[PDB]
């Protein structure tokens, strides 16, 4: 028997029994968990990553879930993980110089016993926030969800605790004893004996890299009386530069606590402890949405590349798909299944929801040698009768897209909308919060009741329209930043129920160039009839007939997963250039249109890119104008008056 | 000492005096400003209105301080907001030791338990004439942390008890107080959704209820009698206390099972005698009036928290 | 470990210092100067060397410098050491400085950790501010508290506080001391505060900022508002501002184990932060005589340097016209009584949204070497004008680098003209009718000077300009602002579809990646040239 103080952990038996698992993996959840070819689920990484010369490594709960000899190992990585890792670290070397064994190699071997090894569960058992942390159940591993705020600069730590005596031309060395120093006030008795002589310099020792991070919570249940709340952690180095404001995320981590001094002058302390989260992994990506734009952040990748960590940044496909993909782009029924496929819980509104998807895929973003920059965002306006899904397609918006935040009415303003400034409530110094409009830049920017908002609030698009920068002059700060965020929001009539014969372009409440630079709106008038009313009567009621629409399912649609990764390929990997035939079909259509400036003309061309981007063409085409004017004039409903 | 071998909190109720009457007091409903200094401490029952409390937090009452060489642990206490660390070895061996190799702590052996406070404001009708009412501080552990929110009406029970505070240090005479009182025991008159289970009594009275029939008129005539007739929108009213129907979406919506209603119609007519029903008799309830503070009082607000540093 | 190594770079360093002579002959082989070098310095006795990182890491396959560069302050003096012996070698009251400049590499001030400790890294950034001068502790005597003893010697970098030694031992307590101040040496000091650059920054991002500190001769050569190249080494500093943060936090105690019967534990708090140093700075951000006397000699060059001016943008010559005598000055020197001038001049235009007028901005910002584009409602004049520190770390304040302080011999290209505030207007008012401004707060009084020369951007009332009422009643903005100006623009359309089709043929064209649509006669560099020629040349 061997056993820990306090503790029912066995090292060697938990090497065994992780070696056992290890060499016994086979998409076992497949079969245990569900009904759903392959072979070693796991071994593939650990066959795979050594040539690569890297230190770490991700891991599930549930592999260990179904694996028979792994169900007492889940609840003690549980409660003991930074043991149970201490372990494993060096379980994993033993596996991997006991898989070694098999293979004469290269003379690769001065590194790996040279190296460390370090792991990362991730997917593991739902927490329900922060709330349920009473004391019990402090310190072990927590999964969570939610969004950023603020984030510090880096905590440094002694690490190795240099000391150069004052005699004897001689240094010494110490190091850091569960998270203290203890100067030796000798002077090394041999040599010299001074039993307080010795000196201190910073520039010698060794530093740690820590940062902390303050963070939104999103739950998925709150209680009655419910609100948010802001948390701050501790992450260490080599995770640094990875999470940051402007991304959703789920999390894992350990919860903690500590106490705080009183003072910065003695040690007396509080009975209270200040909790916190100490950082075990990060998932910066999911299913149930795209991700970033990959030429935005080239930056950071290279940068995560320079640095060997490779914690995720976009989600990866397979070949198998891309071919599904080809396929199913090869169809024609494309045009019309992506709008039936965006809101199987609606009506039609297919001009709508296929300017919806257009605006998803954005469209180009080119720059020049140093002076130009052209951003793929084309900012939207609705308008009509209440008593129609406006809102609810702008709530599913917000929620499929992964970058973007909701405004309403005139409860907002230019302070807290461009950049303004506070004071943190532990450090008491000052510090900075970013604003709403800089959060969404790439992706999504939603208001309700645009018209009654404040001309202050109002006055700022003029500039986010055009350059996706706003600039900030007040205190202590000066500096022109970017907001490549797009626009999609709601407008309302002039008055109520409408006044059908005037012009439209008058019966707002809404001046004109407000409205003309807008790249495209729409129009929900209420035209009433059957054969649009009855089969939507039936359309909304039969989603009621059942717990949840799944047998809307009917009448061809896709599902979200393979049309969001086609998305996201699409998004990331074609760039189509501008064609010759489409000038002679855009210019007199924009031309004759004028008979209401010449922003519409950018709109048709960044809404047929798109068109063109859409059936994965590296190239546009003269047809595309062609939808494109025509939904244009669909959309204002050129035919009345 | 023996308080780290505890697996178990206590926390107390007293009685209800109908009991108390049979054979036959101590601790009726009492204010915010009849404490009358005496009763520091005595058993209590007071009630009013929480309007704030802070989130639950952890906080010492036994410290796990372990030697290095010694091998040996140490059990520092404390009761007071504060201490001072020990940090020289004064360990059992290291008595009998020329060298006193230092000791340091755990984050789990120690022990631990909750900290939370709240405070009560006073009910209107037990309010003298022309008097402001006045505030109150409570401090709960442990346990019962979760059953408080606020704008409830409350009979908090337990103790009122003393801390060290006396004044500010140029307004003084000596021996002054700060205070609070500690918790036990939760009742409100008003139960929330959420409380719901059957019995082999509650149904009895669904059932007899039911049984009479005209149920939804009967309940549409029962809804705020004092004011006449309206059947029509008393049972509006009680229909929009039903709320509806969630359903789901699944595709990443959902929709509300939820009402709103409104009773245009010119003044003579009743039509406050409504809301003041409904706010007395529904929970979660709200009145406010027109202007005055609506700029943000029906919005979110911004505020450093007493007990702890934050933002809430 | 390096008492072995350290004076063994010392002899390879000057032997490669002195092996090493003045070459370059007839710009053949390049043989490193430092010998003459520090010949030339020694002739002025400013002791303040420079050293290229190259010709370092030739010699000896660089691996001297890839080890060196990350444990330099083990070293470093040793390394002024053999500097003062090859003095002492080859030339006849001395203090030195020294610096690496044309580092290879750069870090922003994210890609910096905990293992650059002690290292040469050279960063670029920005400025927001600078500080006072305050002379250094370089050395410093003290005395005996029971004689006049005196010790000329000094603990320099931190730890600043207490030598031991004493001459004549015999004494009760030698522990502590007293001091002096004469029998000292010291040396200048300048703090700045240093900052991101636009051009690098990330989403969801402030300009993250830190502190970085200078010394010596290579003073003066900071600067407020302008992006930097600095290069130094990873100097840190406590703090305690870091309180109230998570997890547990170092501590420092002196060891009482092994001797015994000898706050009484005498224990320190230890928390710091990543400050930087530089050794040396620089300012990021011939036959041009023939470029420019080809130029000059056409006669529609006017015309060309007018068009060349917003190949972005399409049309509306006055514009162009306007921007590029906006620049140009006028003399402020022309009076007698001392009474003056506002000498440059000052403009705005009027125009409809759907119009290119912030095309302009973007372009001449992208273009100016001093500007700003700024908000034009977003502000507090706090923030166009300087607010400053009350009396804080300790010294005294420092006026702020003020934004409209700013554009000093240039311009403030401001947009969102009709949102500004009630006060700002006033303070634009009173930056406009002197050249001069006056600020004062907690009884602090100031006093500036500029010629800052605005252009910025009208929005009309509802937009729309009716065309036959006048100016005022639709500019909305009272008329002393209204007035001081040279010229108003204004900027209309109308429908005309022979010239609306070339220009949306332009628009489309731009979207083709970096066309040659805006072939000019030529470019912004020899642009910027001739404006530093033609700024001073006095009609
Ligand atoms: N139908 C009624 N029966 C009895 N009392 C009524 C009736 N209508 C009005 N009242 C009395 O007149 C007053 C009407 O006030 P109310 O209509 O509720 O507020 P407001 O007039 O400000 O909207 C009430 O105090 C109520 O007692
Ligand atoms: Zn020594
Ligand atoms: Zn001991
Ligand atoms: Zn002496």
């Amino acid at each position: 028997l061997r056993i820990i103080w306090g503790t029912n952990v066995s090292i060697q038996e938990c090497t065994t029994n992780f070696r056992n698992f290890l060499m016994s993996f086979k998409y076992k959840f497949r079969k245990i968990l569900d009904e759903r070819d392959e072979e070693l689920y796991y071994i593939k990484q650990l066959n795979e990553m050594r040539e690569l010369g890297t230190s770490n490594l991700n891991l599930d709960a549930r592999n260990l879930l179904a694996y028979k000899q792994t169900e007492d190992l889940y609840h003690q990585l549980l409660n003991y993980p930074q043991e149970v890792i201490s372990i494993m670290d060096q379980t994993i070397k033993d596996c991997m110089v006991s898989l070694i064994v098999d293979n004469n190699l290269d003379y690769d071997l001065d590194e790996i016993e040279t190296k460390f090894y370090k792991v990362r569960p991730y997917n593991v058992g739902s927490c329900k926030g922060m709330r349920e942390l009473n004391p019990n159940d402090i310190d072990k591993l927590i999964n969570l969800k939610g969004l950023v705020l603020r984030s510090t600069p880096v905590i440094p730590d002694m690490k190795v605790a240099f000391f150069k005596c004052n005699v004897c031309d001689h240094t010494m060395a110490v190091e850091i004893d569960r998270g203290v120093i203890q100067e030796p006030a000798r002077c090394e008795r041999i040599d010299c004996n001074e039993p307080n002589s010795m000196s201190l310099i910073h520039n010698r020792c060794s530093f740690a890299d820590k940062q902390v991070i303050k963070l939104q919570e999103t739950p998925d249940f709150v209680p009655d009386g419910q609100t948010p709340h802001s948390i701050s952690l501790c992450v260490y180095d080599e995770l640094v530069d990875s999470c940051r404001a402007g991304d959703r995320i789920e999390v894992t981590g350990t919860f903690r606590s500590i106490p705080i001094r009183a003072n910065s002058r003695q040690r007396v302390l509080k009975s209270l402890y200040k909790t916190y989260v100490d950082v075990v992994h990060v998932k910066k990506v999911s299913d149930k949405r795209l991700d970033v734009d990959t030429s935005t952040i080239e930056q950071e990748l290279m940068q995560n590349k320079v640095d060997h960590n490779e914690v995720e940044e976009v989600r990866q496909i397979t070949d198998q798909d891309l071919a599904k993909i080809r396929e199913v782009a090869a169809r024609e029924d494309l045009y019309s299944l992506l709008a039936r496929s965006i809101a199987p819980s609606i009506y039609e509104l297919e001009d709508v929801k296929k300017g919806i998807l257009l605006q998803l895929f954005g469209g180009t973003n080119k720059t020049f040698t140093k002076g130009g920059r052209y951003r793929g965002d084309i900012n939207i306006l609705l308008c009509g009768d209440p008593s129609t899904s406006k809102s609810q397609i702008l709530q599913y918006v917000h929620k499929i897209t992964p970058r973007g935040v909701y405004t309403s009415g005139k409860g907002s303003s230019a302070v807290g909308l461009t950049a303004y400034i506070t004071r943190d409530v532990d450090t008491k110094q000052l510090v900075l919060e970013s604003g709403a409009l800089v959060l969404s830049d790439g992706g999504v920017c939603c208001i309700d009741e645009f018209d009654k908002m404040s001309d202050s609030t109002r006055s700022v698009l003029h500039e986010v329209m055009e350059q996706q920068t706003i600039s900030i002059a007040k205190a202590g700060i000066i500096t022109t930043l970017n907001a490549r965020s797009s626009i999609l929001a709601s407008a309302n009539p002039i008055g109520s129920r409408y006044n059908p014969n005037l012009p439209v372009t008058e019966n707002i409440d809404l001046p004109p160039p407000l409205l003309s630079r807008f790249d495209l709106v729409y129009l929900v008038l209420d035209k009433v009839d059957e054969k649009n009313d009855r089969e939507l009567a039936k359309h909304l009621t039969n989603l009621y007939l059942e717990d949840k629409p799944e047998h809307i399912s009917q009448d061809d649609v896709l599902p979200v997963e393979f049309l969001t990764m086609y998305i996201s390929y699409a998004k990331e990997h074609i760039h189509p250039i501008i064609t010759e035939a489409a000038k002679t079909e855009l210019v007199r259509a924009y031309v004759g249109m004028r008979k209401a400036t010449t922003r519409q003309l950018e709109s048709m061309i960044r809404l047929a890119e798109a068109h063109a981007k859409m059936k994965l063409k590296n190239v546009v085409e003269l047809e595309d104008v062609q939808e494109a004017v025509r939904l244009i004039r669909s959309a204002i409903k050129d035919y009345a008056t | 000492p023996p308080n780290l071998t505890r697996r178990y909190f206590l926390y107390f109720k007293p009685l209800s005096q109908n009991c108390a009457r049979r054979y036959r007091i101590s601790s009726k409903p009492l204010s915010v400003r009849q404490i009358k200094g005496d009763f520091l401490g005595q058993l209590i029952t007071v009630r009013g209105i929480i309007t704030r409390v802070s989130d639950v937090k952890p906080a010492v009452e036994v410290i796990a301080y372990t030697c290095d060489q010694c091998g040996y642990e140490v059990f520092q206490e404390v009761n007071s907001r504060t201490f001072t660390p020990l940090s020289e070895c004064t360990s059992e061996e290291c008595s009998q030791n020329q060298t006193k190799g230092q000791l340091f702590m755990s984050t789990r052996a120690s022990k631990f338990s909750a900290f939370q406070e709240c405070k009560i404001q006073e009910l209107s009708q037990q309010v003298p004439v022309g008097h402001i009412p006045r505030s109150l501080n409570i401090h709960v552990n442990g346990t019962l942390v979760r059953s408080l929110s606020p704008g409830d009406i409350v009979d908090v029970t337990g103790i009122f008890l003393p801390a060290p505070y006396t004044g500010f240090k140029a307004l003084k005479a000596g021996l002054l107080t700060e205070t609070y009182l500690e918790a036990q025991f939760v009742r409100q008159h008003k139960k929330k959704f959420a409380s719901f289970s059957l019995t082999s009594d509650v149904e009895e009275r669904v059932m007899e209820l039911i049984t009479s029939g005209d149920v939804y008129n009967r309940l549409a005539k029962s809804i705020a009698p004092e004011i006449y007739g309206n059947l029509d929108v008393k049972k509006a009213l009680l229909l929009l206390l039903v709320g509806g129907v969630d359903k789901r979406v699944g595709d990443g919506m959902k929709i509300r099972g939820d009402i709103n209603v409104c009773l245009m119609g010119d003044p003579g007519v009743a039509k406050s005698q409504l809301l003041k029903a409904i706010c007395k008799i529904s929970p979660r309830g709200v009145y406010t009036t027109g202007k005055g503070s609506s700029g943000v009082g029906l919005t979110a607000a911004v505020m450093k928290d007493p007990v702890t540093d934050e933002m809430i | 470990v390096d008492d072995v190594t350290g004076e063994k770079v010392r002899e390879a360093f000057e032997q490669f210092l002195e092996d090493f002579s003045v070459q370059s002959t007839d710009t053949g082989e390049v043989e490193k100067v430092y010998r003459a070098q520090i010949e030339f310095m020694k002739i002025y006795d400013l002791n303040t060397i420079y050293i290229d990182y190259q010709h370092l890491s030739m010699r000896e396959n660089g691996a001297l410098a890839m080890a060196i560069s990350e444990q330099y302050y083990r070293f470093l003096p040793f390394l002024q050491k053999g500097l003062r012996r090859v003095v002492r070698k080859y030339a006849p009251e001395r203090v030195f400085q020294i610096s690496f400049f044309n580092l290879p590499t750069v870090h922003r001030i994210r890609d910096i950790r905990s293992e650059k400790i002690g290292s040469l890294l050279s960063i670029s950034g920005t400025v927001t501010r600078t500080s006072e001068v305050r002379p250094e502790l370089y050395k410093a005597s003290f005395t005996c508290d029971m004689c006049r003893a005196i010790v000329d010697n000094v603990e320099q970098s931190f730890k600043y506080t207490e030598p031991t030694f004493c001459p004549n031992p015999s004494c009760e307590n030698r522990a502590f001391w007293t001091l002096n101040v004469t029998r000292s040496r010291f040396l200048d000091w300048q703090k700045v505060r240093i900052q991101e650059n636009a051009n690098e920054i990330p989403t969801g991002s402030m300009p993250r900022t830190l502190d970085v500190i200078l010394r010596g001769d290579s003073v003066e050569r900071a600067k407020p508002g302008d992006r930097c190249k600095f290069t130094g080494v990873e100097i840190v500093v406590p703090d305690v501002t870091q309180l109230g943060l998570p997890g547990v936090k170092p501590s420092s105690t002196l060891d009482t184990r092994g001797i015994s019967k000898t706050r009484s534990l005498g224990v320190r708090d230890l928390t710091y932060k990543i400050s930087f140093l530089a050794c040396h700075v620089i300012s990021i951000g011939s036959d041009e005589i023939n470029e420019l006397k080809e130029m000059v000699k056409d006669e529609h060059i006017y015309d060309k340097l007018v068009r060349s001016i917003a190949p972005a943008v399409f049309g509306h010559e006055a514009v162009k016209k306007g921007i590029l005598l906006q620049m140009l000055g006028g003399v402020h020197k022309s009076t007698v009584e001392g009474i003056k001038l506002r000498g440059d001049i000052n403009i705005c235009v009027v125009g409809d949204p759907s119009t290119s007028k912030s095309q302009f901005l973007k372009y001449v910002v992208g273009f100016a070497p001093r500007s700003v584009y700024t908000s034009g409602k977003a502000s507090s004049a706090a923030g166009l004008t300087a607010a400053v520190v009350r009396d804080e770390e300790g010294g005294d304040y420092t006026i702020e680098a003020g934004a409209l302080m700013l554009a000093d011999n240039g311009i403030c290209c401001i947009d969102e003209f009709d949102k500004m505030d009630i006060s700002d207007q006033v303070a634009i008012h009173e930056a406009m009718e002197q050249q001069t401004i006056s600020i004062a707060k907690a009884g602090i009084h100031a006093t500036l000077n500029a010629r800052t020369s605005i252009l910025a951007a009208a929005n009309p009332v509802g937009g729309r300009y009716n065309r036959k009422l006048s100016l005022r009643g639709n500019l909305n903005m009272t008329a002393p602002i209204m007035s001081r100006f040279d010229l108003f623009f204004v900027i209309l359309d109308d429908c005309n579809e022979k010239i609306d089709t070339e220009l949306a043929s332009h628009i489309v064209d731009l979207h083709m990646k970096r066309d040659e649509a805006i072939e000019p006669p030529f470019s912004a560099e020899q642009l910027r040239r001739y404006i530093k020629y033609a700024r001073t040349f006095k009609p």
